[PDB]
């Protein structure tokens, strides 16, 4: 039975800008656990996306954390973007830092 | 405090190629430990923590010989399974399972758990007294009724009363300053108008470890539970948790309403507000 | 330490 991710944005630290964080990607809930996710400023793969080693709760769903380095802007957009065939096609989520 | 450690093992099938994907993971209290991925290109349990990086050559290839089993276990009960429900060739599928020990706070064992999912959906567990199985369906019975003739049990139940309690107790020393140790919720308060007359009061609670939190909203003294906004409890990436909790409310009734944040690390429940 | 499984599925 297939279930469809859910996707939350957000960074490590408290975001300012022009200071060194991280930012996460957490996507939940996903099955069968086959999963591809990217993480995006203006529209563009950020390079260094690391990812965390499929696991799962202790109700069976799936979860992933992926992560990156990079320097807050005002002035840019952030987003993660993931592909799963629960899903005819990709889904997006933006940053957003209160959030 | 309890304690728990967990290996939580993944098998999935995809059409097209010979073997399945098999991941095992390895959690002492919810903390990864160990990890290993048949994909990468030297397959190996490898440590996910400083503190087991001091296990020597022999503690890995040991562990490792386990993981390979595993493959196998699983690449065989995968095609057992295909048969069993009359799936035809092909099609994506897995296979999960769960394992592992509670201690209490005296650190004796409290709960073992070894159990399975198949296509995300309970299969067979091992129940609590550590010598019978419960089976969700006809076809998990046929795996029951194999089991209790090889007395699978009985192996199950020396791993979780021995070597699980023995071996979590070794990781509990071994990094002590770590596992043993809590980190409590910084909270705060932040502001954001919005519609007419409404803003809205999101509270947040941030680096705290472990996971399981509380977080309130309470108006003159009556919780609230209706209107509020929560989201799913977060890793930061660095070993620590975020969560938030919001809630509707008028221009100027801000200091009426105040969040409380319940953590294990909090000497006691904690109470705050906007502040400007 | 991990478990390992003996009788298959």
């Amino acid at each position: 039975i297939q279930k469809t991710p859910q996707i939350q944005v957000y960074s490590r630290h408290p975001p300012e800008n022009g200071k060194p964080n991280i930012l996460n990607c957490y996507v939940t809930q996903f099955h069968p656990p086959h999963i591809e996710i990217q993480m995006l400023k203006n529209g563009k793969k950020i390079p260094k996306v690391e990812m965390s080693d499929m696991s799962f709760s202790k109700d069976w769903s799936f979860y992933i954390l992926a992560h990156t380095e990079f320097t807050p802007t005002e002035t840019d957009t952030y987003a993660c973007r993931v592909k799963h065939d629960s899903m005819a096609e990709p889904k997006t989520v933006y940053w957003d830092r209160d959030m | 405090g309890p304690h728990s450690m967990r290996y939580f093992e993944t098998a999935v099938s995809r059409p097209g190629l010979e073997e399945p994907r098999y991941i095992s993971v390895g959690y002492v209290d919810n903390k990864e430990f160990v990890r290993f991925d048949s994909d990468a290109e030297n397959p190996r349990y490898e440590p996910r923590a400083p503190w087991m990086e001091q296990e020597g050559p022999e503690y890995w290839e040991r562990e490792t010989q386990k993981a390979k089993g595993q493959e196998q276990w699983f690449r065989v009960s995968l095609r057992n399974l295909l048969g069993y429900y009359n799936q035809s060739a092909g099609g994506s599928h897995t296979l999960q399972q769960m394992s592992g020990c509670d201690l209490g706070s005296d650190w004796r064992l409290l709960r073992g758990y070894l159990q399975f999912a198949y296509e995300g959906r309970d299969y067979i567990a091992l129940n609590e007294d550590l010598k019978t199985w419960t089976a969700a369906d006809m076809a998990a019975q046929i795996t029951r009724r194999k089991w209790e003739q090889s007395g699978a049990a009985e192996h199950y139940k020396a791993y979780l009363e021995g070597e699980c309690v023995e071996w979590l107790h070794r990781y509990l020393k071994n990094g002590n300053a770590t596992l043993l140790r809590t980190d409590s919720p910084k909270a705060h308060v932040t502001h954001h108008p919005r519609s007419k007359g409404e803003v809205t009061l999101r509270c947040w609670a941030l680096g705290f470890y472990p996971a399981d939190i509380t977080l309130t909203w309470q108006l003159n003294g009556e919780e609230l539970t209706q209107d509020m906004e929560l989201v799913e409890t977060r890793p930061a990436g660095d070993g620590t948790f975020q969560k938030w909790a919001s809630v509707v409310v008028p221009l100027g009734k801000e200091q009426n309403y105040t969040c409380r944040v319940y953590h294990e690390g909090l000497p006691e429940p904690l109470t705050l507000r906007w502040e400007p | 330490k991990a478990v390992y499984n003996l009788a298959t599925m």
